[PDB]
């Protein structure tokens, strides 16, 4: 009939069918249970909440996230996450689609082959095929040539790509992405004397740094303009009406990006990060992959982070390649776009894994076949 | 009391002699001349002067006999402890040879091991003032140490020793961290000393030196030269000669300055024996510190042959030159 | 002359000189005024309590904590026990001593900075210094490496340190101490019909918690043995005249820090905060910080924390590594201690802050200076 | 007096005196720098860690190594490893003895010149010289004919000698060792889910590589019994408590040796390089080097390394050809071991480069001289 495409971020589940430009189905990546005692008889017998429900009632919950790092730690969550996509989201029975899901480079092999028996085995689906989030971002933009810097919840990888050829040998990848940003913010709230504990709280704390946070261009001057001036400061108002004030931490959690020293990392920023990818790839793609720098995921958001990447990137080059940097407004969904372009194309038809060779395969196949 | 035999000094005589008469003199000045002589026979001579004997200087007699006593406690001499070559076992030869010199130097606190010994900067702040650098005592605290005044203040003293030393650098002691002492690493132990031993010969080379660093055939033309006023042994003749027997000819040229209390009953002629060798080392040594010499080798290099080591003695013997 | 060390606990107040091996004085970090008429001419002139007057005379006064969760919240109630510590209880002129003060980590920066103005103008001490309470409780030890547990009347929160070095990406606190504890046993003690309302009555019952609590190295079989036997209950007499008797709070109160459900927190117990802290450290480091375990604080002076401690730890631990908790009598004075220590050391001599640093720098040195 | 003999390798250190039968010092070429917050004063006066104290205290130190593919690129640390050498290990004054340094072949011969400017500027020692690695080995043999397989941490070699005498235009270099082969394993450990990031890390996953790592006799037969059997599966400990297994990984880093893809490199694999560098030799002599193929470096321990290359060279052969290897249990010394041979000659003791020479023609002696 037609191909689902099903995206499974840490923080966020995309969902749709293939051909259409934008995802159906958008909602958080969460299980609630209650913490309290129920004193109502017949309201309590809900056991669990999941998409946007399990968000409005976050307040009596404990939320749970079943992805950690691109990695699925829960896996009856991720069924439940799965069940409400394909059963509630979308409404379909998943018999009747093939479907095509995503993953980050440098996973544990156990984790693909997992959800591909679970797509087999639990939801019974004709075939199935999983995709790298980055090639799909790639697809996405209309190119065969670039490298492309995905971020998401979880995970930040580099991924290089010269005329539809990988370089395997130079994916690179970094376990720091937006819930970490979150929780760096977290602590330095309490510098002000805001507090945040509870995982309502964790989400509370994400809607701020959604809303008031930006890359500065030259992180010395911005805090010496901040400590100098308040005209950076800026409010929001808490759920219960309580109003609060930031004009420091606005910038200086994402700084974390090019500096992850900030949450006691040894690593370096995600700059330089992307310039030994290139530098590791051959010198004559380098000048193209220099001028193709695709951004991807909600953690590339912020105001002034493509700005910051091209002068660090300058910083970093032999200052002849001239260097620049795609960030489509549609970066939060580019790895569904190109998922949903993928499964429209005809001669991507045969690829898909089909239950037959599963069953006479086992959940291994997909390492062949992906 | 006083009167009666110590404002003549009667009984210092007595009491050097006990050590080593000399109130035969039957003159102050020449009883006085009597105590250098026994003082050079001894060694303990720090601040002594006639008026001690000549005026009777109270202060004087009450000082000098921590001299006459200290010096020679009953004669407890802790090289009888070296004498048991492995009176501990498990250490290097080396760190033995190191223990050795800081014994001969007169660290105040005896010397165990060197892994316990030179674990404050007690030790090595002692040390340093045999290189002649200044200390700031103020700086410096107590060994006893309770819970409130512990190893902290210890590493207060510490960290102090290595800005110590690297105050006129060039030691090239940059790898050593102050709070290293109480780590005790084993290298970075080694190394933070077996240089200042050597700096030490070094000052030694330059002392007995023409205003340089004595050079080897002006030490065995000064010995063979005075050797020529005592010349029943031929001479000596290279730092490399085997016959380490020679030794009785370093104890003659001791004779020769001073023939006081020797044994050479014990003596033997050239046809030694091994164990002739071994009685030899120590008694050699004992001599020789005994007359005053700071003597840096250990007892082996009679059976052993250490070109590097010989010179101790030659030093002491041209500083009486 | 000679340095003060005061530690302005949540509760409790220690100070004394440098050099001594306990703190000349031990006091209430408490004020109280009247609440009643005073019917006698002359008598009622004393408008304020401040140290143990306020705890004796608490029959017919109001009591009040200037500090809570270790942020202090009225200032000038906070001047009054400065000034009732140095000229009272240690009758000595501030402008002759420099001064060494204490926080708990990720605090308000407001909190250090005022009392560093107060210290420095309305005492004008010739220097002082704030450091962080768990560090000198490490002082205390004559250690230099090792993670502290520190519980006091406001905070519990967990500090590792390797070889004199810190991790602030792995330091933990927890809002839950003494007082809730104290608080929570004031509520259940409702069951049995005893009712504590007033300020006084809270001391009451604090005295109570000292008294009779403990740390149950099994909540379960203790729950049990409670239902079945009588063994267990004891009995308290009150100032009237009257006695209560309880066996089952007596292990129900402590169990909350390694419960905080109890009083509806959703945080995880000591034991995991100091698990999760071990975890955030890196691999190498981690058998060492197994290996030296310290606490501090009068919160840990409850019987059986250590051998529970212990059990739970090692429940996490991977079962090769030997887990060891340090728990010295003197834990109730372990900051104040490692503080006089500090002070009494020639090295930290430079490190005070002087006024005239603070002359040209205001109240903000202390963010560079400690 | 008595010469010294230095062999600085990329990997390890290597030093003593010349007639020993074995190094007096054997010791990491590691720098370590704090990478977190000293707070107990006293503790932080220490910037660096150079030998064996810096693995042991690696926790809170980013490690660098001053050579890389024998290249040195840290110059300053470099002066500070030969300091430790000099005066803490071996612990002499280097104005006294003449020195005997190492260096592969195909290098920039700056780095030659730099070495020899520090040994007699920094150290002034009174004569030197420097040979090529492969040499020693053959010394280190006592054969005068024969081919030498050089492999330490970071370069892989081939040298050819008939008669005492080497072929230049045959010499071959692959810029491909141990921690190339240690990166890989790192790669390929996050398979599993094992991940491994910072320089620590590195240090446990190269104790991993040479605890576990193997070379197959037949890649294909051993992937397919890991595919079949968990017979190769094997487990390693932590340093945290943790363990991990592993049995396919064992011996797929090894073999990017004969398959240098694997890290997507181009060059030719170790026996093909051997083989190519004998065909690159007159046909009159290549009977006496297939004779006689000398293998050392710690990469060269491997267990069935010597069997897969005669193996190897066997299928490349004429087959007329005898296919003989060479590898002494002493491998990891023979360049060392070879140099004290031959600083121990009284022939070489005109060979040596004097001060007095330096004086007048500056760095660039060496080339003539070496
Ligand atoms: N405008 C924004 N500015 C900053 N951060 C954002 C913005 N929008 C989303 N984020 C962050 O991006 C993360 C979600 O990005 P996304 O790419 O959907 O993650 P995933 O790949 O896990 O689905 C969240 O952590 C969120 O806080
Ligand atoms: N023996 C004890 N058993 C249980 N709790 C105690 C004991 N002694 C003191 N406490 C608790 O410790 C708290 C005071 O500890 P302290 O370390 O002085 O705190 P602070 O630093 O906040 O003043 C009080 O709240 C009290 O309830
Ligand atoms: N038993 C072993 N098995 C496998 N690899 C080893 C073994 N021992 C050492 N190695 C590897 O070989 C290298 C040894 O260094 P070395 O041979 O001295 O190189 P260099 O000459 O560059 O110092 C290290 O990188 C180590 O990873
Ligand atoms: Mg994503
Ligand atoms: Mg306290
Ligand atoms: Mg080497």
């Amino acid at each position: 009939t037609t191909a689902l495409v099903c995206d499974n971020g840490s923080g966020l589940v995309k969902a749709g069918f293939a051909g259409d430009d934008a995802p159906r189905a958008v909602f958080p990546s969460i299980v609630g249970r209650p913490r309290h005692q129920g004193v109502m008889v017949g309201m309590g017998q809900k056991d669990s909440y999941v998409g946007d429900e399990a968000q409005s009632k976050r307040g009596i919950l404990t939320l749970k996230y079943p992805i950690e790092h691109g990695i699925i730690t829960n896996w009856d969550d991720m069924e439940k996450i799965w069940h409400h996509t394909f059963y509630n989201e979308l409404r379909v029975a998943p018999e009747e689609h093939p479907t095509l899901l995503t993953e980050a480079p440098l996973n544990p092999k156990a984790n693909r082959e997992k959800m591909t028996q679970i797509m087999f085995e639990t939801f019974n689906v004709p075939a199935m095929y999983v995709a790298i989030q980055a090639v799909l971002s790639l697809y996405a933009s209309g190119r065969t040539t670039g490298i492309v810097l995905d971020s998401g919840d979880g995970v930040t990888h580099n991924v290089p790509i010269y005329e539809g050829y990988a370089l395997p040998h130079a994916i690179m990848r970094l376990d720091l992405a937006g819930r970490d940003l979150t929780d760096y913010l977290m602590k330095i709230l309490t510098e002000r004397g805001y507090s945040f504990v509870t995982t309502a709280e964790r989400e509370i704390v994400r809607d701020i740094k959604e809303k008031l946070c930006y890359v500065a261009l030259d992180f010395e001057n911005e805090m010496a303009t901040a400590a100098s001036s308040s005209s950076l400061e800026k409010s929001y108002e808490l759920p219960d009406g309580q109003v609060i004030t930031i004009g420091n931490e606005r910038f200086r959690c994402p700084e974390t990006l090019f500096q992850p020293s900030f949450i006691g990392m040894e690593s370096a920023g995600i700059h330089e990060t992307t310039y030994n990818s290139i530098m590791k790839c051959d010198i004559d793609i380098r000048k193209d992959l220099y001028a193709n720098n695709v951004m991807s995921g909600g953690t590339t958001m912020y105001p002034g982070i493509a700005d910051r990447m091209q002068k660090e990137i300058t910083a970093l080059a032999p200052s002849t390649m001239k260097i620049k940097i795609i960030a489509p407004p549609e970066r939060k969904y580019s790895v569904w776009i190109g998922g949903s372009i993928l499964a429209s194309l005809s001669t991507f038809q045969q690829m898909w894994i089909t239950k037959q060779e599963y069953d006479e395969a086992g959940p291994s196949i997909v390492h062949r076949k992906c | 009391n006083f009167s009666a035999d110590i404002k003549d000094s009667k009984a210092y005589f007595h009491l050097l002699n006990q050590i080593a008469s000399g109130f035969n003199e039957t003159d102050d000045l020449k009883r006085a001349e009597s105590m250098l002589q026994q003082a050079d026979k001894l060694g303990c001579r720090q601040f002594v002067t006639p008026a001690d004997v000549v005026s009777g200087n109270p202060k004087l007699n009450l000082a000098f006999v921590a001299n006459l006593f200290n010096k020679y406690p009953a004669l407890t001499k802790p090289e009888n402890q070296d004498i048991d070559w492995t009176l501990l076992e498990g250490e290097t030869r080396e760190e033995r040879t190191f223990r050795n010199w800081m014994n001969s130097l007169g660290v105040n606190p005896h010397v165990n091991h060197l892994y316990a010994d030179l674990q404050d900067a007690l030790v090595i702040l002692q040390l340093y003032e045999r290189i002649k650098v200044p200390v700031d005592w103020s700086k410096v605290n107590k060994p006893p140490y309770p819970k409130l005044g512990a190893n902290m203040k210890k590493l207060e003293n510490c960290n102090y020793a290595v800005e110590l030393g690297k105050h006129p650098a060039k030691f090239s002691l940059v790898g050593i961290g102050g709070q290293d002492l109480n780590d005790g690493n084993q290298t970075l132990t080694l190394a933070l000393v077996w240089q200042l031993m050597r700096r030490y010969t070094l000052n030694v080379l330059e002392d007995l030196g023409d205003g340089q660093k004595a050079n080897d055939d002006i030490i065995v033309n000064w010995v063979n030269r005075t050797l020529s006023e005592a010349g029943k042994s031929t001479s000596i003749q290279s730092f490399k000669d085997k016959t380490i027997s020679s030794s009785l000819a370093v104890v003659d040229l001791i004779d020769a300055i001073q023939p006081g209390c020797i044994n050479y009953d014990l003596v033997k002629s050239g046809n030694l024996t091994e164990d002739d060798k071994h009685n030899n080392a120590k008694y050699a040594v004992s001599m020789a510190r005994r007359i005053g010499a700071r003597v840096y080798a250990l007892p082996e290099d009679l059976v052993e042959v250490k070109p590097k080591m010989v010179m101790t003695v030659f030093a002491c013997l041209m500083g009486r030159g």
